């Protein structure tokens, strides 16, 4: 029953938030950071070894400040929670690539529009 | 997609804990127990990031262990139906393709891939280039993909990729 | 249908996969490509020479790939267009190399193609720096070069943009030919600019624009692919030295953990010793492992002054600092990465290579027939009497007496022993009890440990002293290990030859097949019952279907050269099965053959059995002429073809000086009189036989004169070797 591509969640998690991948990056590494310190620990498990590994590969950027760049600039617009994070991974080339994978921009905004919108993301990019 | 939420849970602490190490000890055990593992409720709570408070621990009656209830923010992991991710191939096979998607991984039949993404088994590597040989997917080359059906397995996921979008391949 | 109803053999089918057959003008490139690819970091086959190995992978080629032979055929019926017994390799070297020329051929060809309409794609788009279609000829041309042309036509594909709708520094070619020559005879960009000035015509004003695609550019390109490798791949001294955890963790039992302070082993310790590069394959798995070659500190420092400007005034001094930052920029993506993907691709496969000779040489080795026979050759064979013991402590010790002809005849049990603490005469007793009864003649005593020894070395006292053997003889206990009638005992074989009996009746029934007949164990087992036995400790990391092509490889060659009985793997259980092994005829060939000498009651009568009555074809049935044996034409159960036959029948009668009257069966005078004996072999010289058969027969009777006259004299001979009797450090 429940959709991404209609933007359709269970309340538990549509209430929830969506976090970017080098926002998990960073706080992935921060946690290491304390799990590797502060002797007498154990160390990580390898689920956290496997999605650290994992996003570091897909990671646009690195600061914190890039992720907030990222977030303010489109949460200034009118787009929904869910297309915060599949919007500021990808980075989708074209208004066109964009609206051909997430079927939700279809129509959601001028296509110029989405267009800045992933332009501004592209010049986040590292 | 990797998510954060408050949850809860409840602790019950042997006596032999009470005295000074006591609530140390409580986050401790909730460390032990709640972190790197998947819920058929919430998914893949991957950890606890904080702890939003520690219960009045309730002392049982009539057994010596006190139940603290505990709320605590923890990073997880919930995949959904319809998301388009970024994945990194794993394994390729005539049989198809096996992706990894952060804890999870994905497959991917021939069925899924587009005619003219041919079967290399040939080659050492396993691939499947097109007929002329100019786009080259393999393994490990971080390819895209869409969720298109979720499934949970005793307390882990495992989804089904496709390759029927268009550009879904290198960026 | 395909297989056993084809019109080519089976293992030249299996072998010509990617290849399918050698056409005229593929032959010469296939044979350059095997001679050139068969010995890059070991000396292999230089014997023959170059010119001697190329010419051998030539012929061989040609005739897999226009006669239907195979690798057994190639060697001993392709004697001359091969090494004449140079060693058991050069088939399967051949066979490889004309492999890796097919794939390679294709693979070119294919990208060829790609790289051709990529050009046109982009010359059509340009004209309605910039895309050129000139690197797909430069890729399709180097097929001897696949891991540089896979690196730059990736490269290169990625570089022209990929699309399908249907002023930097130095140049590309500049820096390649100045890095790979030593010295940078080209300079960056001499313009009064500098990077403010390259940043300002992209939209980020960073001035680390120009190197990323200076980086890219340096590692999608040929030349670079070339200059870095086989400059660290040949040469890279591997310090191995342990880490926190590994010095405890492998404890001297890997690579990294065996030498804690050794280093400076090149990638001759790492591809030609195989145990080092298995040890650092398999510690750097879990803990960590030692693996680098220390030469770049000065591998990077000369290729720093190539493509950078001498001198230094904002014109000269910025096109410098562009170039080393260009070169810093794509060293540490494409050349570090390169070095490292290519030291680690060179360590895994000499690890893997050494593993795969280690196991092909003890295949080799242990594959030799080398039964105990009556007197080292009343009855056929020899009376195998199987002790397989359980323990030798009062239990049921199994001792099962086998025939000769590879089958059990009679079995018993023991079950008094020296159970009791004090009995020196019960198991005296049950050995006389049991060998009084039955006739023996080889005794095939197992050993689990001390006990085990000192109890066939009782029994073997009890038999001698008594006349145990034969029940009027001393009969000497072989006392062969029990590595072989251990494991088929529990087989399929075992199982159906007696499902009654107990694993002691097994283990002895393993024992009497194993001590008299390892060529029918071998052939009458799955090969799944070969790779059971370790051939060696660094065979496990490398991949096992090397070692297991290297064991059928040398399972058939000792099969081709040993002789398969066509009447033995009729009736007997023990002895069919064996043509599976066989030069031409594989799995497949030899099954239908077996179904349909089972089903229409066909019987191994010459040579020419398989012919005549339509059971296989020209191409099987020629290529398979020196490996199928009958127990009768006289010249049928030897290594002489249907074409051979009328060669060897006149060296037989010229030989003797007997008179020529079509001589095919009648005159017994000159060849039962000379496959008995030597007859005269002075009648028969190699240069007349040469002369006739290269005017009569269209072939050199050279290299084929000796196994001509060798086989009219000594039909069924074995290649097997003789009976090892295991003592001192075998036995333990």
């Amino acid at each position: 029953e429940e959709d991404a591509s209609q933007l359709i969640f269970p309340k538990e998690f549509e209430t929830a938030e969506t976090l970017l991948n080098s926002e998990v990056h960073m706080l992935l590494e921060h946690r290491k950071q304390q799990n590797e310190s502060a002797e007498d620990e154990q160390e990580l498990s390898e689920v956290f070894m496997k999605t650290l590994n994992y996003t570091a590969r897909f990671s646009r950027f690195k600061n914190r400040e890039t992720i907030a760049s990222v977030r303010s600039l489109l949460l200034q617009k009118k787009l929904h929670k869910f297309e915060l994070a599949c919007l500021a991974n990808l980075c989708p080339e074209t208004a066109e690539e964009s609206k051909a994978l997430i079927p939700s921009l279809e129509g959601r905004f001028e296509d110029e529009e989405l267009q800045q919108i992933l332009d501004d993301i592209q010049t986040k990019r590292s | 997609m990797f998510y954060h939420i408050s949850l809860e849970h409840e602790i019950l602490l042997h006596p032999r804990y009470f005295g000074p190490n006591l609530l140390n000890t409580v986050k401790q055990k909730l460390f032990t127990e709640v972190e790197g593992t998947c819920t058929g409720k919430y998914g893949f709570v991957i950890a606890v990031t904080t702890i939003d408070n520690i219960g009045a621990g309730v002392i049982q009656p009539g057994r010596g262990f006190v139940l603290y209830p505990v709320k605590y923010k923890a990073i997880v992991f919930r995949p959904f139906k319809g998301e388009v991710v970024d994945a990194v191939v794993t394994q390729v096979n005539k049989v198809g393709l096996f992706t990894e998607i952060g804890p999870m991984s994905c497959f991917i039949s021939r069925h899924s891939i587009p005619s003219e993404m041919e079967f290399d088994p040939n080659s050492n590597p396993p691939c499947y280039k097109t007929m002329d040989e100019d786009i080259v997917i393999q393994q490990d080359d971080e390819i895209r993909l869409k969720i298109v059906g979720t499934r949970v397995d005793k307390n882990d996921i495992f989804a089904i990729g496709s390759l029927m979008d268009d550009y879904l391949g290198l960026v | 249908n395909e297989i056993r109803a084809t019109d080519l053999p089976e293992r030249f089918q299996l072998r010509s996969i990617p290849v399918k057959g050698a056409e005229d003008d593929e032959l010469e490139e296939e044979a350059d490509w095997i001679y050139r690819n068969a010995f890059a970091t070991p000396t292999i086959s230089l014997s023959r020479k170059g010119p001697s190995t190329i010419q051998k992978i030539k012929e061989a080629l040609g005739f897999m790939r226009n006669q239907h032979f195979e690798v057994p055929f190639i060697a001993f019926y392709r004697k001359e267009y091969v090494e004449p017994e140079l060693h058991i390799n050069d088939l399967w070297r051949v066979w490889q190399w004309d492999e890796k020329w097919t794939q390679l051929r294709i693979r070119k060809e294919n990208l060829t193609r790609l790289f051709e309409k990529m050009q046109a794609y982009q010359y059509e788009q340009i004209s309605a720096i910039r895309a050129l279609d000139t690197t797909d000829m430069e890729r399709l041309k180097d097929v001897q070069s696949m891991d540089e042309l896979k690196d730059v036509y990736n490269h290169f594909l990625l570089y022209y943009g990929r699309d399908i709708p249907k002023k930097f520094g130095l140049t590309p070619e500049q820096f390649g030919e100045n890095l790979r020559d030593s010295y940078q005879r080209h300079e960056t960009e001499q313009f009064p600019a500098e990077p403010l000035e390259l940043a300002k015509d992209t939209p980020e004003a960073v001035l680390e624009g120009a190197r990323y695609m200076v980086a890219l550019q340096i590692a999608r390109e040929p030349l670079v692919r070339q200059v870095l490798r086989q400059t660290f791949q040949e040469r890279a001294k591997l310090n191995i030295t342990p880490t926190k955890k590994g010095r405890k963790d492998v404890d001297e039992a890997h690579y990294a953990y065996s030498f804690k302070y050794l280093k400076n082993k090149p990638v001759k310790e790492l591809r030609d010793d195989q145990f080092l590069k298995i040890c650092l394959a398999e510690d750097e798995g879990l803990l960590t492992t030692d693996i680098s070659i220390d030469l770049k500190g000065t591998y990077f420092e000369e290729i720093k002054q190539f493509y950078y400007r001498d001198e230094f005034s904002h014109q000269v001094q910025e096109w410098n600092r562009q170039r080393t930052m260009a070169i810093e920029r794509a060293l540490q993506q494409f050349l570090y990465v390169q070095m490292a993907k290519e030291l680690k691709n060179k360590l895994l496969a000499e690890a893997k290579e050494y593993v795969i000779k280690a196991c092909s040489r003890k295949l080799y080795n242990w594959l030799r027939v080398a039964p105990y026979r009556p007197d080292q050759q009343q009855g056929k064979g020899i009376r195998v009497l199987g002790i397989a013991f359980s323990s030798a402590r009062d239990h049921p010790v199994f001792c099962a007496l086998v025939n000769g002809e590879g089958e059990v005849t009679d079995f018993l049990r023991l079950p008094h022993f020296t159970e009791e603490r004090e009995k020196k005469a019960q198991d005296i007793e049950t050995l006389k009890k049991f060998l009084l009864n039955k006739k023996p003649h080889v005794v095939t005593v197992a050993g689990e440990n001390r006990d085990a020894q000192m109890l066939i070395e009782d029994v073997k006292r009890i038999v001698h002293e008594l006349d145990q053997g034969q029940q009027l003889s001393s009969i000497g206990v072989e006392l062969v290990d029990n590595e072989l009638a251990i494991l088929y005992m529990n087989s399929k074989k075992s199982e159906a030859e007696f499902r009654d009996y107990p694993p002691v009746l097994r283990q002895a029934v393993s024992l009497a097949r194993r001590i008299q007949d390892p060529l029918i164990e071998f052939a009458q087992v799955c090969s799944e019952d070969i790779l059971c036995l370790k051939f060696h400790p660094l065979q496990e990391h490398v991949v096992k279907e090397e070692l297991l092509n290297a064991l059928y490889c040398e399972f058939i060659n000792r099969v081709n050269e040993v002789g398969v009985d066509v009447n033995r793997a009729i009736a007997h259980p023990y002895s069919q099965a064996l043509i599976q092994y066989v030069c031409g005829l594989g799995p497949r060939k030899g099954t239908h053959l077996l179904k349909i000498l089972k089903q229409n009651n066909t019987r191994l009568e010459s040579r020419t059995q398989l012919v005549t009555m339509c059971h296989m074809g020209p191409k099987v049935f020629m290529n398979c002429a020196g490996f199928l044996k009958i127990d009768t034409e006289v010249l049928d159960g030897s290594r002489v073809h249907p074409e051979t036959y009328e060669w060897a029948r006149k060296m037989a009668v010229d030989a003797l000086e007997y008179d020529e009257s079509a001589e095919d069966a009648n005159p017994a005078g000159a060849l039962e009189e000379i496959l008995e004996n030597p007859e005269r072999l002075k009648d028969l010289d190699l240069d007349a036989f040469a002369e006739e058969l290269e005017r009569q027969g269209y072939g050199d009777k050279h290299i084929t004169l000796y196994d001509i006259r060798a086989e009219l004299s000594c039909r069924y001979k074995d290649l097997r070797t003789a009976y090892r009797s295991p003592n001192t450090e075998e036995i333990f």
